[PDB]
């Protein structure tokens, strides 16, 4: 008597590594970064019209 | 392997999820018959040569 | 308790002015209720505008009854973006020491349990109102625990008048009074039911014999000094003993094998002795100073270790 | 309850990530594992 | 252990992290695109007004 079972292969995904600056929406930002923000209170921006 | 995003409160934070899956191989079989008859046996063999 | 303690994060909103946020750093240790044991809550959940029912604000009596369904917590540190607290029913911290701050007009001694009371007193109901967020915070008043049994015994007994003075206390030589207000007819009827259920269950067949000791107590205060200062100058039993001469029932069914006084006293400890918790909430907190003093004063922090 | 070491080296690769526990009855052993459960090891 | 199985089970516990840290570092750049679209609905009135 000869019998056997089997595993035929095992399949994964691939996580798509998405940068934000590859997106078309990244025109609608002005992305500049802070090494600190939690130490900052209310900041503001001036406009002269 | 699923992806994740980030939100603000009061939404509770999602964690990474995972899925772990197997299928049983389904099995079918086939048939085809061929039948000869009495005199065609003797002609390949050589009883009536 | 957890291994490394448990610290919630009550979130602060975006736009808060400087004369409004600076009223939180005077609230280093207070008592703050929570509806859940979540980690991400907002001030609008904490505040008194979440405390209201549908539209009806419950007054100072029902303000007791809606505490015991919430979980009291104590703030440990107010960061500018979030307020970190620690609940009481879960576990304190690693060390088990969370510093409070007094709102009471009365100082604290060591070992005293703390059952917290609404801000009932005149000239005391100080609510830090935030105008940049439209939020009020009604902080409850930590007290030494027998004070909390006094005030509830005033506030429960006061409505029983009005359903048909009392508003002055005395404690450590200072006369203080509570603010009186018209009482909502709803939550007072919850109190009258919650009393009489714990009242009737403490009466057993064995309490037909202890009632015959009333002529012994009334004759005992006339001889020993401990009992004259026990009955009271105002009590019922002294006015009961001068008019009522009771006597015990003769024969009990199966009176041989059971102790009838024993069933009178086990039920008394578990219902009428339970009554000081059935009205108020649980005295979870007591004060155990390590190196400070014997007495913790008003307006001062106090180290805390948990107590039943 | 299948062998995780067979999937430690993949044989082929999928392309479609879906809500997978949307359809459940297509499989036989099936488990959602929040980030790391106990019985992976 | 000193055995091969003991050193093997570490590799299931390192490549549990790598299948999960990328899942959380990837949760930010798919939230930057989220939290521009939640601001630009509140800077935005509808056309018909």
């Amino acid at each position: 008597d000869v019998e056997f079972d089997a595993l035929l292969g095992s399949y994964c995904n691939t996580l798509s590594l998405v940068r934000f600056l590859e997106l078309g929406l990244s025109v609608a930002c002005v992305c500049t970064k802070f090494p600190e923000l939690a130490y900052m209170n209310e900041g503001r921006v001036q406009f002269e019209v | 392997h699923q992806p994740l995003i980030a939100r603000d409160g009061p939404h509770p934070i999602e964690q990474p999820t995972h899925n772990y899956m197997t299928k049983i191989i389904d099995r079918r079989a086939l048939n085809a018959a061929f039948s000869l008859a009495t005199e065609a046996i003797a002609l390949l063999t050589g009883e009536a040569l | 308790m957890l291994a490394d303690g448990f610290e919630t994060d009550i979130a602060i909103p975006s736009g808060i002015s400087r004369p409004d946020a600076a009223a939180l750093q005077r609230c280093e240790g207070r008592v703050v209720f929570l509806p859940t044991i979540r980690r991400q809550l907002t001030l609008a959940d904490v505040a008194h505008e979440s405390f209201v029912s549908g539209g009806v604000s419950p007054d100072t009596l029902g303000l007791l009854l809606a505490y015991r369904r919430r979980f009291p917590a104590v703030i440990t540190r107010v960061l500018p973006t979030r307020i970190v607290a620690c609940p009481l029913d879960v576990g304190l911290t690693h060390a088990g020491t969370v510093n409070l701050r007094n709102t009471s007009p009365v100082d604290l001694c060591n070992g005293d349990p703390i059952s917290l009371v609404p801000p009932v007193f005149e000239g005391q109901a100080t609510d830090v109102r935030l105008d940049s967020l439209d939020l009020t915070l009604r902080f409850p008043v930590p007290l030494p625990s027998p004070l909390a049994r006094e005030i509830v015994a005033r506030l429960v007994a006061r409505g029983i008048r009005d359903l048909n003075d009392l508003n002055v206390l005395y404690y450590n030589g200072s006369r203080l009074s509570l603010l009186a207000d018209v009482q909502q007819l709803g939550p007072v009827n919850a109190e009258l039911r919650s009393l009489v259920l714990n009242m009737v269950y403490s009466i057993t067949e064995g309490t037909t014999i202890i009632l015959t000791l009333i002529p012994r107590l009334f004759a005992l205060s006339a001889q020993d000094g401990y009992v004259n200062a026990l009955l009271q100058m105002q009590s019922v039993t002294r006015e009961a003993a001068q008019l009522i001469h009771p006597e015990a029932p003769a024969l009990m069914q199966d009176g041989e094998r059971r102790l009838p006084l024993y069933e009178a006293l086990v039920a008394w400890l578990t219902h009428a002795g339970q009554l000081g918790d059935t009205l108020a909430l649980a005295p979870v907190v007591r004060v155990c100073t390590f190196d400070g003093a014997a007495v913790v004063r008003s307006g001062d922090m106090a180290p805390v270790i948990r107590y039943p | 309850g299948y062998r995780y070491a067979a999937a430690m080296v993949p044989t082929g690769s999928l392309l479609s990530t879906i809500e997978v526990a949307s359809h459940r009855r297509l499989f036989d052993f099936f488990s959602r594992v929040r980030s790391d459960a106990n019985s992976l090891y | 252990d000193g055995t091969g199985i003991g050193a093997h089970r570490q590799l299931r516990a390192i490549q549990q992290l790598a299948r999960n840290v990328q899942a959380v570092l990837g949760a930010f750049e798919r939230g930057t695109a989220d939290q521009m679209l939640h601001v630009l609905l509140e800077k935005a009135p509808p056309l018909a007004l």
